[PDB]
RNA sequence: CAAGGAGGUAAAAAUGAAAU
RNA sequence: CCGGGCACUCUAACGGGACUGCCCGCGAAAGCGGGAGGAAGGAGGGGACGACGUCUGGUCAGCAUGGCCCUUACGGCCUGGGCGACACACGUGCUACAAUGCCCACUACAAAGCGAUGCCACCCGGCAACGGGGAGCUAAUCGCAAAAAGGUGGGCCCAGUUCGGAUUGGGGUCUGCAACCCGACCCCAUGAAGCCGGAAUCGCUAGUAAUCGCGGAUCAGCCAUGCCGCGGUGAAUACG
């Protein structure tokens, strides 16, 4: 019933970070489906490479913006109990919705 | 010439990032423009700590900002001053937790930022240029590098006529991905002018 | 004409369409990316800085 | 005749709608 | 083209209005095209804004949507050589 | 009904390939494998790998395709018809490399780049 | 006589005498040289030592220059006792 | 069929040879013979006189057309006579009347090119 | 400088036919990449071929890419500025192409109306010896008949 | 199978640029 | 669409995968040619990467900065004008000159990206632009979008003609304090030049040229036919 969102900009923190909640919540008795791989939101922009006014040949960057999903099942406050305030991220948002 | 800045040329591989957070739109604008006065205020009354970095990292109000300094003598014994209200200063256009830390570059001759900001004191000092970037490069190397180079770029010594002054000991590959090369830079101010020195520190990697 | 500039850019009163867009760290007012608030200019020196959290070289 | 303000290939060329290019159904 | 709007200066209507009750003097300024002809004070003038003078535009009915500037061109031209 | 593989690919296109076997040389996804691919002539050359083996209609076609054009999944589902015919008949490698009904074929759209208009077409210039 | 200017710096100085668009220090050098070309009723009289005279080759044949100052020049076409195109550029 | 003030177009099509008429073009067109009640696609040879007439009869009233509307099209043009607006001033030089750009192409106004040369 | 001596292309046979030849002649007929249209007029023709004739287009069409070809060509060499012209021999890929390429050209000279029509009837002369391919053929070897004098320089 | 000594030699295509 | 399942497809995270390693031939070696080996090969196809240096190259109008000059002003604010001017010349382009074409209707097949101070389903008024409503969507959920060339049917029948769309008149919409100078669309009527380009001149060697539409940045709006991307169909030729 509970459903967790993780986002973030690099990648292997999130496939790391959203892997210790599927380890910290099926070690307390539930069953959870694994690190969802939503599809990633590449953000990009292409800049003049100079100051001046070089219009051919430029540089562009991206910025990758990575979704990954997590489901457990019944809310029991044992499995709450540890989700509950042990967040380990380094920015990684968070989204925690029962529905 | 023309050559890309070695540390974007990295980023991902090799060299991470130096401000740390995860935002959407609405809120990136202001968080990086807050990030940016952070690294403004603190360079001022900072830099004769000489900061190799100024890392940031955030979480919803919580704002952490470490800074690496080679010697942190400016911080002197918690209530000694030179923290308390320098760390919580920072909080006058933010209110938010404002956890500044301290740390201890080890060797000052192996970080790139140090390395070229010792060479544009030196400049603003009258020192003789080509054999100031000659001593600091050995300095470099003398303290266990596996290749460095340090560029001091016109005006030399006064004098109508820019010039470029070069050096470079031991192994320095810009090309390659594995490099694991640090890259500082200065600008020394002077009576007749300013100057750019750049400063190049190579590791081994696999 | 360019201090008195950066004012107005930040003022922003007397009609909505008076209003502009205007990099924060310069002062530039075209190629000015609404995502950064930043310039092209600013915004690359930046991202080559690596003080510009996720943006990362495009390589495809 | 992609320049045409009255066709369904010159509507769609401006991109814009209207009577020789309905907004579908 | 406006519909439910088609607006004139305030401020030109002002100085237009009451000096519009039982008469006037042809003595009256300017700034904005962006006004409109305005019906009623039609046998007035008035001197429009070019970028550089007061030009006395004078209006006898005929004239409705062109508001006033094109009554006032702002460049000269004039000839290309002949 | 059955079940035989099914995995081609062509210039972004899709198509999972089944085949039941049966005297019925039949169709899928839309209308027939006729109408849903007429007026197109090259449509047909999807099933040659049939007609490279001894099939003359003695399965039931079932093609679920997607993505790219046309022509691209009527490619994927000459290298799907193939897959199965190859799966479950181990022996029949013998014909599908001769012939070179086996290869997903690399050849994609390549990348616009800058300065460029497109792709490798240059802008066009005069030094006056 | 000067009747066109080419460069607006050049034009201004010698019009309005606003000389916001010529160097500072060669404000006085700049003027006594229009002056000259304004008054020259040939080119023969542009020819004091110190303005280096000489007419340009190739695509600028037709064309003059006298040194103001350094790499800096004057380039003009004199015709029938007038100066054109007076433009300020480098040598 | 002498419709308008024009006769010209025989055997082809009703919905296309009304086209040949200053004030018709295409939208009058199939308005006014499914508003007149005739097939598009007839032959234009005099077919029913009947329904030459009831067309010849709509058509030629209802809105304005052929010499009639030249003359209101080129009196709207002489409105900008008198002491006129600037819309005017650009039927005068013979310049484009849209604010357009002048500095090259404008041809279709201006006329083929002249070279000046200096 | 040609280090490689480019390998020949090779392409896909068509379709109820097997050519390695008819789907060369359908890419000549295709404009703007459009295979479909292409394919389509020359298979048309086909259907037109059956008609005026009792003849299977398979073999008209043949006939016709044979009696376009070239047999010598005219080819500008060397001294005197490129002065010269030697007629050469033709290779078989070139009379091959040219054969293709002059019908599709001669068949759209014609002042017909549909594009089938002109494939079939420019094939149809063609396959006789009559065609405005045939004439662009003869022509093409009345040049390099005219050039046997210094043919001897060769190479 | 390896070369020295001998001979016919390109064409029609001119200028130079604006302080060291 | 539900029950249920997640093997297929896809999604995105780490990996496996060829190194001419294996066979023939050539060679002193490097290596070259050729062959089953497989999705792939003798740098697989494209990116990011630009040596010492050169051009007194470019940029004091991104920014920084030595020097020179201006300070009731070379600074500051405002309304209006101008950057959009047009007898002309060059560059890069877009749309064409038609029948492998144009118009109308129906009906399919993408990728890559953008949006809750917005994208706006479905209705309602309206020929239409668009306006009234109003659901879902912090978005592999909802929306932008039906991709277009294609296919089927039907109509023009080769004439500047249903090719072509310039130019101009009239009527309207939407953003905006306001669109005259100088906004984009919509509708009616006009319908120009052009029937394929002189001397010259450009691009591209395989998904490539050509052709077709789609997205984004900036952005109240938009002068975008531009730029940066995405995929659809898909040639010709290389002797030398
Ligand atoms: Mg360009
Ligand atoms: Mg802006
Ligand atoms: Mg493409
Ligand atoms: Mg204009
Ligand atoms: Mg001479
Ligand atoms: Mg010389
Ligand atoms: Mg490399
Ligand atoms: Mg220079
Ligand atoms: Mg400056
Ligand atoms: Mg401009
Ligand atoms: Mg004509
Ligand atoms: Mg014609
Ligand atoms: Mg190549
Ligand atoms: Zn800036």
């Amino acid at each position: 019933k509970i459903r967790i969102k993780l986002r973030g900009f690099d990648h292997k923190t999130l496939d790391a970070s959203a892997q210790k909640i599927v380890e910290a919540a099926r070690r307390s008795g539930a069953q959870v489906s694994g690190p969802i791989p939503l599809p990633t939101r590449v953000r990009r922009f292409t800049v003049i490479r100079g100051p001046f006014k070089h219009k051919d040949s430029r540089e562009h960057f991206e910025l990758r913006t990575h979704n990954r999903l997590v489901d457990i099942i019944n809310p029991n406050r044992k499995t709450i109990e540890q989700l509950m305030t042990l967040d380990l991220p380094t920015g990684v948002e968070i989204e925690i919705k029962t529905v | 010439g023309n050559k890309i800045h070695p540390i974007g040329f990295r980023l991902g591989i090799t060299r991470d990032w130096e401000s740390r957070w995860y935002a959407g739109k609405k809120q990136y604008r202001h968080l990086l423009l807050e990030d940016q006065r952070i690294r403004g205020l603190l360079e001022k009354e900072l830099y004769s700590a000489g900061l190799a970095r100024v890392d940031i990292e955030r979480a919803a109000d919580n704002v952490a900002v470490t800074v690496h300094v080679a010697k942190p003598g400016v911080v002197i014994g918690r209530g000694g001053e030179r923290i308390r209200v320098l760390r919580e200063e920072l909080a006058k256009l933010t209110g938010k937790n404002v956890a500044l830390n301290v740390q201890e570059v080890q060797n000052p001759n192996l970080s790139a930022p140090l390395v070229a900001q010792r060479v544009a004191e030196q400049i603003e000092r009258r020192f003789a240029v080509r054999r100031a970037i000659k001593q600091a490069v050995q300095r470099v190397m003398e303290s266990g590098a596996k290749g460095a180079k340090v560029i001091v770029s016109g005006r030399i010594g006064g004098a109508e006529q820019a010039r470029t002054e070069w050096a470079a000991q031991g192994r320095v590959p810009l090309h390659t991905l594995r490099a694991n090369i640090d890259y500082g830079f200065a600008l020394a101010r002077t009576t007749y002018g300013v100057l750019g020195v750049k400063a190049y520190i190579f590791l081994g990697e696999v | 004409a360019r201090k008195a500039l950066i004012e107005k850019a930040k003022r922003t009163p007397k009609f909505k369409v008076r209003a502009y867009t205007r990099c924060v760290r310069c002062g530039r007012a075209r190629s000015v990316y609404r995502f950064f608030g930043l310039c092209r200019i600013c915004l690359r020196e930046l991202a080559h800085k690596g003080q510009l959290p996720g943006v990362r070289k495009a390589s495809w | 005749g992609k320049g045409d303000r009255r066709t369904r290939r010159g509507k769609i060329w401006r991109g814009t709608y209207g009577k020789y290019r309905p907004r579908k159904k | 083209s406006l519909k439910k709007g088609v607006f004139v200066d305030d401020h030109l209507l002002e100085k237009v209005l009451e000096l519009n009750a039982k008469g006037e003097k042809r003595l009256i300024k300017t700034w904005s095209r962006r006004s409109t002809i305005v019906p009623e004070m039609v046998g007035h003038t008035i001197a429009v804004y070019n970028g550089k003078q007061h030009v006395p535009v004078y209006i006898t009915e005929n004239m409705v949507g062109h508001k006033l500037g094109e009554f006032a061109p702002t460049r000269t031209y004039r000839g290309h050589g002949k | 009904m059955e079940q035989y593989y099914g995995t081609g690919r062509r210039k972004e296109a899709v198509a999972r390939v089944f085949l039941r076997p049966g005297n019925g040389k039949v169709t899928v996804n839309g209308q027939d494998f006729n109408e849903y691919f007429q007026g197109l002539v090259r449509a047909v050359a999807a099933l040659e790998p049939l007609r490279a083996v001894d099939a003359l209609g003695h399965f039931d076609a079932y093609i679920t395709v997607r993505g790219g054009g046309k022509s691209g999944q009527i490619d994927a589902i000459k290298l799907g018809i193939a897959r199965a015919l190859v799966q479950y008949n181990p022996d029949y490698r013998a014909k599908l490399k001769p012939l070179g009904f086996l290869t997903r074929d690399a050849r994609v759209v390549e990348r616009k780049k800058y300065g460029k208009h497109k792709a490798r077409r240059a802008p066009q210039y005069s030094k006056r | 006589g000067i009747k066109s200017f080419k460069h607006k710096g050049l034009k201004l100085l010698f019009e309005k005498g606003v000389t916001s668009g010529v160097p500072a220090q060669d404000v006085d050098r700049i003027n006594d040289r229009l002056q000259a070309i304004d008054t020259a009723t040939e080119i023969g009289e542009l020819n004091r030592q110190i303005y280096k005279l000489h007419p340009l080759k190739g695509d600028r044949e037709g064309y003059w220059s006298i040194t103001v100052r350094a790499n800096w020049r004057i380039t003009f076409q004199f015709i029938n006792g007038d100066a054109y195109i007076l433009n300020y550029e480098d040598y | 069929a002498r419709i308008a003030g024009v006769e010209i177009p025989r055997n082809k099509r009703v919905d296309v040879a009304l086209t040949y008429i200053y004030g018709i073009g295409k939208a009058r067109a199939k308005e006014a013979l499914e508003k007149t009640g005739i097939n598009p696609a007839t032959r234009v040879k005099d077919l029913t006189e009947a329904e030459v007439v009831r067309l010849r009869e709509y058509v030629e009233n209802t809105w304005k057309l052929e010499g009639e509307l030249r003359a209101e099209v080129a009196a709207n043009i002489k409105r900008l006579m008198d002491i006129g607006c600037y819309r005017g001033l650009r039927h005068r030089r013979g310049l484009p009347v849209r604010g357009q750009r002048t500095r090259t192409n404008a041809r279709t106004r201006k006329g083929p090119r002249k070279t000046v040369a200096g | 400088a040609r280090r490689r001596r480019a390998e020949v292309r090779q392409l896909q046979p068509d379709l109820v036919y097997g050519d390695v030849l008819v789907t060369a002649f359908i890419n000549k007929i295709m404009r703007d990449g459009k295979k479909n249209l292409a394919a389509r007029i020359f298979y048309d023709a086909c259907k037109i071929i059956q008609e005026k004739t009792g003849q299977e287009p398979l073999k008209v069409f043949k006939q016709a890419v044979e009696n376009v070809k070239p047999r010598m060509e005219v080819r500008s060499r060397r001294v005197g500025g490129a002065n010269y012209q030697v007629p050469m021999e033709v290779s078989p890929r070139r009379q091959q192409s040219l054969a293709l390429r002059w019908l599709v050209q001669a068949a759209n000279q014609r002042p017909e109306r549909r594009a089938a029509v002109r494939i079939a009837h420019e094939l149809m002369d063609a396959a006789e010896g009559k065609g405005g391919a045939v004439k662009k053929k003869e022509d093409v070897e009345r040049m390099a008949e005219a050039n046997r004098a210094y043919a001897h320089y060769r190479w």
